[PDB]
């Protein structure tokens, strides 16, 4: 037939268990299936527990982004308990969480993605690899890549020291609970935090953001693939006031060239192609049910298929920088000129096609890292040693709440229903669920499955661009399936 | 000496036990990877992928039969004939964690079950689960595999517990050879399979707030650090770990100081340690 099917299981240098299956014709991807192959069932594990237990249990969905689930959880708990988080505790939450944005983005580019473009030393785990691995950097630039990977191992560890200062430990913080944060920042620890922050600030400014633009300039073809639907979701994150109004990332949807506001009732989860009971399809999260069906004909994945008003959307740094359209970093303004001969001030000046591209998503992630440095500076101005950060609310007998935030990889919400003072339902809708999901009941592909269309596979023996595309979305399958 | 080959397989894990390892301070992770071990298979960080990565692990495993170390992160689900954790595909056939542990477990020198999931089942085996999440040792015994297993628990473990267990065992093997040292490793395990250097001491017996516990002085908000956290739910009393001394993330904090201990190292975690925020 001229169609050749390639399967990759595991997709490595992601988090979690992913199988990718593509079909290649005339040297280009023409059809795709993504399979999240591992299930735990947190949504049923949690039922019947003290609702306060959730802000610990849910972090164990993902050890790379546990602070996103913590944050989502305690916001749902806050609403359900009627807890009025103290201002100083809102900011302390922001500092715990923002710091893992830095760890997560640095982890992803250097330690997950960079080997797509940089050859490591000649020892495991850096060899063996594809004989034709398509690595274009010069001996000089490749040695830059390698030294920065090794430096980034220190930088990300320091980020987790920042998270831990007010979070207790990382992975899996103890410091965020219903009602705020469990430990008031002292003058001393704010000093230890800012000391670490500066080292990360300078590595981000001087090494990380340049190296992304530099490596992209050697891979300009990679701005021309990976567009998929050019549709994106942002649900808001990092409250800046205590009224629920201003957020560092503000909500919004983009589809068919159209900006629109974000309406959470238009979220539904389809399971036709997912291993869950057929009778649970099309449910909004407040009515969601998780009934595993691992033998269901036609299904190929433990990831449900979420759609927004029936749209298949993508989430993550690209999506947020597009919706919010901030100003580009200064280093990004310069290097887009010297290396791409491009002039741009804000994020959307890159244009739709380049931003919604394989290498565009890496660029968004680097820019957002810089942007987050400013937020963390601001909150370090704002926090005030000694002011209380938590209230101690009682568990309601009956109540519900929803917490919306943005995880490093994209949009996240937790929904909790309380009955008889116990969890009655807990539903999770996570970032890599929006990105790595299979087809919905209407046969529409997930975001990554679609972005895979048109990826070049000139050499079936070295189909390196298939996983290159996937890695650009920074997938974690623990979060997608939970 | 030589860096032994290591394969790291993830079952029902959250990747937290790989991340915590990346936070190792002395030695850093890079020294671990270049000077201590040869990490030949790890899906989160390795260069190659897919069927080729599995075939690379199998060639090393054949080459080094009986000499390689297998790290297992996450629990092993046995229901639905293992379909709740498929970890790979080779030769047009899916590979479950059940399959993989039966393939590689009998030929490893030893198995290190890292994290409470792998060691004891943990959250995937908890009330409400449906997948048959089984602890590594139970799974191996259940299918008659006799390879020694070491439990390094925690959710996540401290990096020092992982690195520390590995260095102790590799020095024991250097000292005594391979059979000899692994006997010395087994000798330092408690009744729960855990190394006593790290899990030999009780948290409560050594808590700096033990004075306040005894005085009956109890904090009533989390942000009050003067009192003991008992009333807030601290599970130090039933938990054997050394976080009170080495603390976490380069020593900048720990769970009792910031909040409470939730007992993440213990075989009954989480259900037997819940509710977390009442005694
Ligand atoms: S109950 Fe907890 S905080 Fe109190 S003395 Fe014991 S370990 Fe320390
Ligand atoms: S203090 Fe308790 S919950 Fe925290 S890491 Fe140690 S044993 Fe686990
Ligand atoms: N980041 C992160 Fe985890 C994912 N995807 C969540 O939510
Ligand atoms: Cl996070
Ligand atoms: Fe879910
Ligand atoms: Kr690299
Ligand atoms: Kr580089
Ligand atoms: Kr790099
Ligand atoms: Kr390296
Ligand atoms: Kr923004
Ligand atoms: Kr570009
Ligand atoms: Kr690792
Ligand atoms: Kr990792
Ligand atoms: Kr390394
Ligand atoms: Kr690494
Ligand atoms: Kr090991
Ligand atoms: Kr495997
Ligand atoms: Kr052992
Ligand atoms: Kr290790
Ligand atoms: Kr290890
Ligand atoms: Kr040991
Ligand atoms: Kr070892
Ligand atoms: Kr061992
Ligand atoms: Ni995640
Ligand atoms: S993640």
């Amino acid at each position: 037939t001229g169609r050749t099917t390639i399967a990759i299981d595991p997709v490595t240098r992601i988090e979690g268990h992913l199988k990718a299956e593509v079909v290649v014709e005339n040297g280009k991807v023409v059809d795709a299936r993504l399979s999240g192959g591992m299930y735990r069932g947190f949504e049923t594990i949690l039922r019947g527990r003290d609702p306060r237990d959730a802000s610990q249990i849910v972090q164990r969905i993902c050890g790379v982004c546990p602070t996103a689930h913590s944050t989502a959880s305690v916001l749902a708990l806050d609403e359900a308990f009627g807890a009025k988080v103290p201002n100083n505790g809102r900011i302390t939450r922001n500092l715990i969480f923002g710091a893992n944005y830095l760890q997560s983005h640095i982890l992803h580019f250097y330690h997950l993605s960079a080997q797509d473009f940089v050859q490591g030393p000649d020892t495991a785990p850096f060899v063996p690899r594809f004989p034709k691995s398509d690595l274009r950097l010069s001996k000089e630039l490749n040695k830059a890549g390698v030294d920065q990977y090794i430096e980034a191992l220190e930088v990300r560890r320091i980020c987790h020291e920042m998270v831990a200062l007010f979070g207790g430990r990382m992975p899996h913080v103890q410091g965020q609970v219903v009602g705020g944060a469990t430990e008031i920042p002292t003058k001393e620890k704010l000093v230890e935090y800012a000391a670490r922050f500066k080292k990360v600030r300078d590595f981000v400014e001087q090494k990380y953001v340049p190296v992304v633009y530099t490596i992209g300039s050697k891979y300009k073809d990679m701005f021309k693939v990976g567009q998929g639907f050019k549709a994106a979701l942002c649900v808001g994150a990092f409250p800046l006031d205590n009224s629920g109004k201003k957020h560092l990332f503000m909500p919004g949807v983009y589809a068919k060239g159209k900006d629109m506001p974000f309406d959470p009732s238009k979220i539904k989860e389809y399971v036709k192609y997912s291993w869950f009971a057929e009778e649970t399809t099309g449910l909004n999260y407040k009515e969601g049910k998780t009934i595993p069906a691992p033998d269901k004909a036609g299904a190929y994945s433990f990831v449900k298929a979420p759609r927004y008003d029936g749209l298949s959307l993508e989430v993550g740094p690209l999506a947020r920088m597009w919706v919010n359209n901030p100003e580009l970093s200064p280093v990004g303004k310069k290097l887009l000129k010297d290396l791409f001969g491009i002039s741009a001030k804000k994020f959307r000046d890159l244009g739709e096609e380049a931003a919604f591209s394989l290498m565009g998503r890496h660029v968004a992630r680097a820019e957002e890292t810089y942007y987050m440095l400013g937020a963390i500076e601001g909150w370090l101005k704002e926090i005030k040693a000694g002011e209380d950060t938590v209230v101690m609310p009682a568990v309601p007998a009956s109540a519900e709440g929803t917490g919306f935030t943005e995880a490093p990889r994209g949009s996240l919400l937790h929904y909790v229903k309380v009955k008889d003072s116990k969890i009655d339902n807990y539903q999770i809708v996570s970032a890599s669920l929006w990105n790595c999901n299979p087809r919905d009941d209407m046969g529409q592909r997930g975001a990554v499955e679609e972005a895979l269309i048109g990826i070049p596979v000139d050499d079936i023996q070295n189909p390196v661009n298939v996983a290159r595309l996937i890695r650009a979305f920074d997938p974690x399958l623990g979060c997608a399936v939970h | 000496g030589e860096r032994p080959p290591v394969f790291w397989l993830q079952g029902q894990g959250c990747t937290g036990c790989s991340v915590t390892l990346l936070n190792s301070v002395h030695p850093s992770i890079a020294d671990v990877l270049l000077k201590v071990i040869s990490l030949e298979f790890h899906p989160t960080v390795m260069a190659w992928e897919g069927e080729h990565a599995i075939e690379h692990m199998r060639k090393v495993a054949e080459k080094f039969k009986g000499k390689f170390f297998l790290v297992i992160e996450g629990s092993v689900p046995v229901e639905a004939d293992g379909k709740y954790c498929i970890i790979g595909e080779a030769n047009h056939h899916e590979i479950s964690m059940v399959d993989a542990l039966k393939e590689f477990g009998p030929n490893a020198a030893a198995v290190l079950a890292v994290g409470t999931c792998a060691a004891y089942g943990g959250i995937p085996a908890a009330e409400g689960s449906e997948t048959g999440a089984t602890a590594v040792s139970k799974f191996l015994g259940d299918n008659g595999i006799k390879t020694p297993v070491v439990n390094i628990p925690g959710c996540p473990p401290h990096p020092d517990w992982i690195v520390g267990t590995v260095v102790l065992a590799l020095d024991a093997i250097k000292k005594n050879g391979l059979e000899g040292g692994l006997a010395e490793v087994v000798k330092v395990l408690d009744s729960d399979g855990r190394p006593t250097p790290f899990f030999g001491r009780n948290i409560h017996e050594n808590c700096p707030y033990l004075d306040k516990y005894d005085e009956g002085v109890m904090s009533a908000t989390f942000t009050d650090k003067v009192g003991c956290r008992y009333d807030l739910g601290c599970k130090g009393p039933m938990t054997m770990a050394d976080c009170f001394e080495r603390k976490w993330n380069g020593g900048v904090n720990w769970c009792v100081q910031n909040a409470v201990c939730i007992g993440c190292v213990e075989p009954d975690f989480p259900d037997g340690k819940s509710p977390f925020y009442q005694a």
